[PDB]
């Protein structure tokens, strides 16, 4: 029943940045894991960046890696994505996830593990020129 | 050599002691050495310590016999995660005797001494200490509603210690939502544990 | 190309109830004339290997083996493993979705259909990922009445009993509950009491 | 906390039965293992029996294995011990224990942990003559 709804989204020029916001419902967005997953068009969903119920452990993909930064603040039941030196292959729909509610560990792969969120997004549109 | 096919496995962040051996040769005479972290000679022993979960770790062997070197075929082994711990109560018996509650009834004045809550996986094996990072307990009120509290780390808030204060006996509280880490630097929401006020 | 054995010491321990495959070698002798026997259960020839199945847990198992191609019977040592119980399982609540999908619940919020529907609670192993099934006994949930009462419900066996399905069914949205006192049972012949889930209701 | 109080016990022939009693007070019995152990004069305490929370699970002594049989009635918060076919060796101070109350396995090492039982009972006298 957690809906997420992101903003933020645009056109940028290469090397540019840009902030992405995912706003979740609810009075439980502490018990979540929250992440983004982007679609470029005729390419594979790619998972681009997660982080922990407590922001302590932080899982990016390498492609992203040193040039975005994720973070939450749970007093607003919001998660960002600071995207920075914004390349042409960063175009693409960015969609918000929360997952892990119950019981089991935060590891590389289960971030990066689509199955592992119950919840998804609406996706914003991030085009790079 | 009688060896459980399923062995291939050591876990990040803790000390996997390892029997290297090559038939017919004197453990001094065996060598060996890991792409994945640190392997260390102790007794009988390799001593492997990997670092990066989900990675593959190589261990490459070499045995002396006379005055030759011999190469032998390499191991792969995947490196996981720890197993995930589970919560419990730190307490003293009224003998002062270091106890861990695991659910059932306890004692305000045994909650309140604990201070907190710690996690530990409930087996003899590995040698493995984790961390609480955070938790929730669950208080209930005179109306049946749901009262969450946050926690201070592993410690218990002064709002916890407050309701816990105010329990009677026979009343319930749950601790929830417990986020624990391990020197494998992994974190990890576990179960809830139920406490009854004895 | 000569092989050394690269054996993980808590990784060299046999499970009592489940299929143990052994790499048993003998230096230089082929599959066909290696023989074997153990005093805890089952030791069955699969091809190459060999498949402990032992049954008592905490006994320690000797693997007694033999060879006929020298003088007249060659003795092999005769090692001795480790019998273990398997892990404790974790308990979920398995239901579909609105797609029609099996999903595990471990925790966190769940529709009222959904838990119903369900018909009771599961235990298994997290990792998982198939592997080995585990069985359960009976449990108990914990609901909270109007004058704030604890009100523990015993089930019927792995089933909700009819006073438990009456107590989840009044529950209104935002209402939580507890899964506790949860008996599980595994191949190895074990019974473990495992951890609570709380169900906050959709 | 729990308290455990035995009776049954007594003088009984050689080749004999007798069944123990162990009455816990409360109402939480079916949240523990209970069990049997027993201590004979000059020698050292030993476990004899303990029965699982859902009495499906049950070790025994291999001593005692086909001669004793242990069972509990939930509705009357009493854990049974009948012996059958005693021996002298059974002459000993029967003491109901109950514990495993938190999460963990009942298996045969942890039913023969005395540190596994925080209860323990009074202690029942069995005396077998020859």
């Amino acid at each position: 029943q957690v809906q997420l709804v992101e903003s933020g989204g645009g056109l940028v020029q290469a090397g540019g940045s840009l902030r992405l916001s995912c706003a979740a419902s609810g009075r439980t967005f502490s018990s979540y894991v929250m992440g983004w997953f982007r679609q470029a068009p005729g390419k594979e969903r790619e998972f681009v960046t997660a982080i922990s119920w407590s922001g302590g452990s932080i899982h990016y993909a390498d492609s992203v890696k040193g040039r975005f930064t994720i973070s939450r603040d749970n007093a607003k039941n919001t998660v960002y994505l600071q995207m920075n030196s914004l390349k042409p292959e960063d175009t693409a729909v960015y969609t918000c996830v929360a997952g892990f509610a119950g019981y089991g560990s935060f590891t590389s792969r289960s971030a990066r593990d689509s199955d592992k969120y119950d919840y998804w997004g609406q996706g914003t549109k991030v085009t790079v020129s | 050599s009688v060896a459980p096919t399923m062995m291939n496995v050591l876990y990040a962040g803790i000390d996997n002691p390892i029997n290297i051996a090559v038939p017919g040769v004197a453990q001094q005479n065996v060598s060996a050495t890991i792409n994945n972290g640190t392997l260390t000679r102790r007794g009988n022993l390799w001593i492997a310590r990997p670092t990066k979960v989900g990675s593959e770790a190589i261990i490459s062997v070499t045995a002396q016999s006379g005055g030759r070197t011999i190469q032998m075929a390499k191991t792969t082994l995947r490196v996981r995660a720890l197993p995930d711990p589970l919560p419990y109560i730190e307490y003293k018996d009224v003998q002062g005797n270091t106890k861990r509650f695991k659910g059932g009834r306890l004692g305000k004045r045994e909650i309140l001494a604990a201070g907190g809550i710690k996690a530990a996986l409930d087996d003899d094996l590995l040698e493995v200490n984790y961390t609480v990072v955070k938790f929730q307990l669950v208080f209930y009120d005179s109306m049946g509603n749901s009262i969450p509290e946050v926690s201070d780390g592993a410690s218990f808030s002064e709002r916890q210690k407050r309701q816990i204060q105010n329990l009677g006996k026979g009343k319930r509280f749950y601790v929830t939502e417990v986020i624990a880490r391990g020197p494998d630097g992994i974190e990890r929401k576990i179960p809830a544990i139920e406490v009854i006020v004895n």
